[PDB]
């Protein structure tokens, strides 16, 4: 969800919520 | 916010900053 693909990979925030909920 | 390369902690204080107030599923965890 968040790992490799925002942190190891770029999504960050707008990702960050379809977890964070 | 920083919406490029953060992790971790940045990262989990992100997960935080977005929602927070919502439930917070950081996990993503060990």
């Amino acid at each position: 969800g968040i790992v490799e693909q925002c942190c190891t990979s770029i999504c960050s925030l707008y990702q960050l919520e379809n977890y964070c909920n | 916010f920083v919406n490029q390369h953060l992790c971790g902690d940045h990262l989990v204080e992100a997960l935080y900053l977005v929602c927070g107030e919502r439930g917070f599923f950081y996990t993503p965890k060990t």
